[PDB]
């Protein structure tokens, strides 16, 4: 059987050491075998609308309360007033962030959209499959509202527990959703309709209308990977992608940290009201939590004391829930905004910026409806297989020292590719495929003594 | 009068634990105690009974088991750069 | 005479559906009518300054109650201490801001700086037109500071009933705010002599001081409108912006959600203010909330139990006081601290982020000071009235596979200009102008499968 | 001997004026001196980790205080169960900063490294110059831990007095930091050997292993400088920089505001320890804080009274402690999310938004660690000795209406350089350095209106 916990340090795994080299040319440490992975991260926009009648809250129809509890009115007021408050904030922030979500125009889109490219987000026609998994696998708590009553009544089954139908006695409510899943869902089925493309430039204007696969070369193309290679492994690449997009399927667990943080969301909701629902059975100092109890056990000289320590108990907790639910709010308009501008910079938008999303550069991110937010999953480069070959930081044709050029979002480097005859070869950046050195991969520049001269075959500038 | 601060590495995998007494050291630890911090300490004993206390950057550890291990995550880091690995099921 | 509310359902306007199309060709949507509108903010970026003297707002001048205010000294050490912090982050926040608004260098602004662009934003020498509309538009309170005193004293109007006054007996203190009108100008004079411009790079070192109207014909063709369009429409697009601009003449209203906010921020300011102004009358358990009552009618004994009670509850109103101030001046100086970027994104440079500003790319931002914060403007594009035509990915010669192009910011399309012979022709991307297909507007591509092959003329390359 | 403070006014110094001028031709102001400086900014991304044992925290181990204490038990659990999302929260964001810290491969760094730029700041064999003087320089208490215990008994120095020692007594621990000294210097270790370079795209999958210098020569050339004017002066390049590297040696002092930020860092939390343990001697209401004096010195009846007002005190205080932790660890966790970021978009790259690190676009910076957070060091362009110039919009040959260019990164201006024959000549937009009108520094364009004629030599086109 298992024994004892063992001493272990935590690993620190040391980065591939490439030398530094001195004079004109250089070891470029280039990737040969390249990858897709996804990360994800889930955004909190909500907080669950809140009103609490205190009439009823701090006690359960008693006019003995209500005559003291008169003396502190001033208080609900307070409490009701800055729920109202909070509770605006968030109806606010959730349609200002749906508006910016919304496009002029887009594709329609019919099963088959993605082409070689999985795509199973696509609308079930509805949602997506990544909607069903983060709302089936989070434990989150049936709605009220409809039919509601009847099944808190005794026309109905016994067995109800819901805790929506104990706001029948706690004077508390639970506050409807601001858009409905359909009009949510129109709304993210308007960006999946944007999709394909972000370039052309502008695209806030015009719209092309064009495949998946294609914006998908094109962000390829973008981050250094030549067309040969694109168009050689086209294939390849959709596999990949499908593989890196599969690990969706068992993401949706509670050993992935985004879609804990969806749990959470949930469980701080619930534990809210909770909290609320659980001190209407505490004791202030008082004898007991119930005025019924108060009333049919002491004499009235008593009961007025025991009483107020009961209204004080719960006008003090209707304080800490306001107080809470204040800071709550403006926590998650701030993670609205930032949402905001996430889906129009990697939704929208290939990102050029690092740190973001998936952990290399960036290619297409996709961003759907969660319990109380939005999760997002971000397609992410990771190359391996790097080798080692020998660099220049530009070429000299050798008869003439005004004739200059650089790479183009590449490297040149000594050509150890054999189909090749010239010394020289071009990779991108990217990736490891030496291509001839050709006006299309090159730039003229001002000469440098960093340059490599080449006596022979230069077709930029050949002559 | 000065104390023996205390702390329990569990895991809920496999039901078992190991512990540290931090800043105190363990030139004053012994598997058994007359301080004390609890009624029994014999969920322990199991396994410490064998063993002379450890003593880590992070505290004086009964159950550590010296491995000389690297490991990213152990689920239990001890902070620093410490971490106390759980054992396989069998 | 009007009804009953109606039941009516939240509208969504679906986007206008463009269809996909498979092989080489696709339906792009463009647009042809082009117009301009403006979207504002404001942000708050302080809290007004505050000083207490506890030993005058817990009681007014009695000895009884210094005596038991005595034994809770500590406490008010604590509540000056923190508002001492508090006060001095609001004043590095507001320094800090503005010194990344000055520039080093600038154009002097005269009466006419705009060209044919209205720029009612111009100093009324000062200020902006925009500034007295916010200034003139919220009731935000007279200051006090200078004459002061003489107006709360018997000798001055009768009538005054500031709540300054009030700090005469309430040990309360305003303090001044830390630039002035008339550095505040200042600063943004100085960022509109910034203007035009924030192109030919740097900028950030050399100045060009150019008209206003180039610096928008610049940005214009950096969303993608060619410029012969702006060279013929530039008289209307200075229409389009004066029209645009001419929206803010209304926008100073409380049906406006920025207004609406500059106006929170002056009363969440009076608040915190009346809220401890109004404590000084609320009794807290006590008899009364007044010490010379308490006195007046009750022996020693029972004196010193009501005055406790009192002062515990100033103290008490005192922490929560601080402890709110506290929070508000953190998110304050993130406030500040957001504005110093945008300033630097919007304002001073293009942007090319969406999400941000005008609800459509970006066209020049301007800001401008605001009770309590600054405010800003931002115009947008709104394209519209878009048709569909059939575009291509790139173009070759038919007669030599290796001669290939793409277009350059925007889209080879069939030609459907009569005026242009040749089979497809070039439009921006973000307007409808066919114009002939050649280098200025081109640039040569590695060959692919999707580009149309013209056998007939294509200047880019002609041979 | 000194006299009496002054009447002064805050200055405001005016920016330098440019005038603006009419139709085709400007004045252009452009910095002949240029030089360089740094700024600091500082990122706490830590609090203090912290457990509490309530039983030994609110009595030392007084049987009468556990009897009441049992009645407030669930209390405490609340405090340790906050206080242990509070310390998972902050150990996940510090790993995960360093994963986005870690590079997948690097340069091996040996003196040397920089070149003829000083670099200070590469390891001490370690950590930089720059944390050794954050260390020595803040006032930063000793760690427990190891060897702890044998100096706070009597086996030990009697002159201990650490807070630390106290901990055994108040039933409080700090806790250990998660990473160590030598893993964050691994971790920033793998950022320096990330440096030389940022250029040639990507970056995110190559790796050039080239000098600091050369890095540096082409961020220049990144803001405007042109190539000759760096060839010429790369050694007095590489002496500002180490001047304003210098700069760094009184940087570590009490009048540098990044530096004074640091040191708050570790007074705030030195401040929330100080506090809970003053409390452990504070009357609550109470006729003392000490159990034992209240049992030695008072009838039994007497004493649960005077020990129910210790309790609810002790607890009180703890409940303040819990709710400022846990608003202090989700600040730190966004500035831990913004640092981020930051390495992300200066340390790994040159920033092109201005408002950040240096104030003058950008140039190299730097992260170390510091005491409870990041510290950051930002090299900024600080041009001077301006002088006025009249520049074009663009160029046409006379001749030739249709053959137009515009300058690249820089301005067509009259020259007055005596070294040009040609009456227009070359500047950066950084730089004033007239260079001849060549291919290399122009671009074809569209003619416009505003271009000047050249009938003489013009080689962009020469015919
Ligand atoms: C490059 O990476 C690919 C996978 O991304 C490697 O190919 C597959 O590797 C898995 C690993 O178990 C094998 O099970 C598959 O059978 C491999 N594919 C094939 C077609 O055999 C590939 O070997 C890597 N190395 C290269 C290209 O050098
Ligand atoms: C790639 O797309 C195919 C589409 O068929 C997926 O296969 C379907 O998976 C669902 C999952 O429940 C099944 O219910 C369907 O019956 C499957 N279709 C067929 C034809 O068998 C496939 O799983 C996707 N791959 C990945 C990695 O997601
Ligand atoms: C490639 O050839 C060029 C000349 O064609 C070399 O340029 C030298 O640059 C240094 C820098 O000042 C000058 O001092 C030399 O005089 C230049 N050489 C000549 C012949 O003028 C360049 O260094 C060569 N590249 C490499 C990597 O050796
Ligand atoms: C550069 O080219 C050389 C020569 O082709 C490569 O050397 C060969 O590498 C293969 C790898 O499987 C070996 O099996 C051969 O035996 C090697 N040839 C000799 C003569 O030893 C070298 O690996 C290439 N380098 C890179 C980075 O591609
Ligand atoms: C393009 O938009 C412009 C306005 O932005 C339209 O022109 C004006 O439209 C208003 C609408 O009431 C009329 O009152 C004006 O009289 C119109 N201007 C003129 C000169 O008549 C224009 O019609 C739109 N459509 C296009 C260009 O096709
Ligand atoms: C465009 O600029 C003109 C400048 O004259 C504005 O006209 C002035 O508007 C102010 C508003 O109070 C009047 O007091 C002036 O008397 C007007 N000037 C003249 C000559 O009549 C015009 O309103 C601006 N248009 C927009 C849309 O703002
Ligand atoms: C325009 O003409 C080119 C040839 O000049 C076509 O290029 C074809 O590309 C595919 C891709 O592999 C090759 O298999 C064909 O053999 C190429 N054709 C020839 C003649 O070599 C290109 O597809 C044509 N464009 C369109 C839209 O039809
Ligand atoms: C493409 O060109 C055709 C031919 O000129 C346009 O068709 C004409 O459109 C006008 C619009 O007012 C009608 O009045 C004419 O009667 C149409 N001509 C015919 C023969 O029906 C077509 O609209 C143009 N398309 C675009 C997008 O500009
Ligand atoms: C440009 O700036 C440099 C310094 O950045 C000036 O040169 C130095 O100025 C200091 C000021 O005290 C003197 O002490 C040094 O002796 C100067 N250097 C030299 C070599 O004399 C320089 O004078 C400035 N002006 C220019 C280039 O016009
Ligand atoms: C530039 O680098 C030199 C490296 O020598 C620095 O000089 C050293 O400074 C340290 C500071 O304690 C001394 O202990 C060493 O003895 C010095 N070395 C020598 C050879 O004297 C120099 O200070 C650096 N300049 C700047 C501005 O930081
Ligand atoms: C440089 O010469 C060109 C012509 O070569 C001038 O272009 C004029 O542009 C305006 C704009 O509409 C036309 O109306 C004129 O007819 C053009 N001139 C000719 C001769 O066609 C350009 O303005 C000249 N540049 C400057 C600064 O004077
Ligand atoms: C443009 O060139 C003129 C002529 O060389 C410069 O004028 C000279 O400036 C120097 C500065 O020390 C004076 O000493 C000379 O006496 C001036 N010459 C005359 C004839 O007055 C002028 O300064 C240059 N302008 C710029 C911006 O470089
Ligand atoms: C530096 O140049 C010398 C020249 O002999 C060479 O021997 C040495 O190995 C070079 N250093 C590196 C890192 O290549
Ligand atoms: C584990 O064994 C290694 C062997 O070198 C020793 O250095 C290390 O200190 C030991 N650790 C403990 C806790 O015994
Ligand atoms: C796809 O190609 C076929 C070829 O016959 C065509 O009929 C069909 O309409 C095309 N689809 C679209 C969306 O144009
Ligand atoms: C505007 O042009 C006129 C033409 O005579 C000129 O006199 C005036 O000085 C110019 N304005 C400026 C600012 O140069």
């Amino acid at each position: 059987v298992p024994g004892e916990m063992r001493l272990a340090s935590i690993a620190f795994n040391h980065p591939i050491q490439v030398d530094q080299l001195n004079s004109s040319y250089f070891k470029l440490s280039i990737p040969t075998n390249f990858s897709f992975g996804v990360t994800q991260e889930y955004i909190q926009t909500t907080i669950q609308k809140v009103t609490v009648d205190c009439k009823q809250y701090v006690c359960n129809g008693f006019q003995k309360c209500e005559q003291l509890l008169r003396e502190y009115g001033q208080f609900c007021s307070k409490i009701n007033q800055a729920l109202h408050g909070a509770n605006l904030r968030q109806d606010d922030s959730v349609r200002n962030l749906f508006a910016s979500v919304k496009s002029s125009q887009s594709s329609p889109i019919i099963p088959g959209f993605g082409g070689d490219f999985n795509l199973t987000l696509l609308e079930p026609v509805a949602r997506s499959a990544i909607e069903d998994l983060l709302f089936d696998k989070v434990t989150i708590a049936d709605p009220g509202y409809m039919q509601g009553y009847d099944d808190c009544m005794q026309q109905g089954p016994a067995s109800a527990r819901d805790l929506i139908c104990a706001q029948y006695v706690a004077g508390y409510k639970v506050l409807p959703p601001l858009m409905d899943v359909n009009m949510e869902a129109a709304y993210t089925s308007s960006l999946l309709g944007s999709i394909a493309g972000v370039g052309w430039t502008a695209g806030l204007s015009s719209f092309a209308a064009i495949p998946f696969a294609q914006s998908i070369f094109y962000r390829l193309n973008g981050v250094g990977i030549t067309q040969q290679v694109l168009s050689e492994n086209q294939k390849l690449i959709a596999n990949k992608f499908n593989q890196a997009l599969g690990a969706m399927q068992t993401g949706f667990t509670t050993t992935n940290e985004a879609f804990h943080k969806v749990q959470d969301a949930v469980n701080n909701n619930a534990q809210a009201l909770s909290k609320l629902a659980s001190e209407l059975s505490n004791t202030f100092g008082a004898i007991s939590a119930s005025i019924g109890d108060i009333i049919q056990r002491l004499d009235v000289l008593e009961q007025d004391a025991q009483i107020d320590r009961l209204i004080n108990g719960r006008l003090t907790t209707l304080n800490a829930f306001v107080a809470q639910q204040l800071v709550r709010s403006e926590s998650a308009a701030l993670s609205a905004q930032l949402a905001k501008d996430k889906v129009n910079e990697c939704v929208k938008a290939q990102s050029k910026r690092s740190g973001f999303c998936g952990q290399g550069t960036h290619i297409v991110s996709f961003v759907v409806n969660a319990p109380n937010g939005l999760y997002f999953m971000h397609v992410g480069y990771y190359p391996s297989n790097h080798i080692e070959v020998v660099s220049a930081y530009g070429l000299c044709d050798a008869a003439n020292p005004t004739n200059c050029i650089a790479p183009v979002n590449g490297y040149f480097i000594k050509t150890n590719n054999t189909r090749i005859v010239d010394e020289w070869s071009y990779t991108g950046s990217s990736f490891y495929a030496p291509e001839p050195i050709t006006s299309l991969n090159t730039k003229y520049v001002a000469p440098q003594v960093t340059y490599q001269n080449i006596s022979t075959n230069l077709p930029p500038p050949l002559l | 009068c000065v104390s023996v601060p205390v702390s329990v590495i569990y895991d809920k995998e496999t039901k078992t634990h190991a512990t540290l007494f931090g800043s105190v050291a363990c030139e004053h630890i012994s598997s058994t105690m007359s301080q004390y911090s609890r009624s029994t300490r014999s969920m322990l004993k199991r396994r410490d009974s064998t063993y002379g206390p450890l003593q880590t950057p992070v505290g004086c550890v009964l159950g550590l088991v010296n491995s000389s291990l690297f490991v990213e995550d152990c689920k239990l880091p001890l902070g620093q750069s410490l971490c106390a690995l759980p054992d396989t099921p069998s």
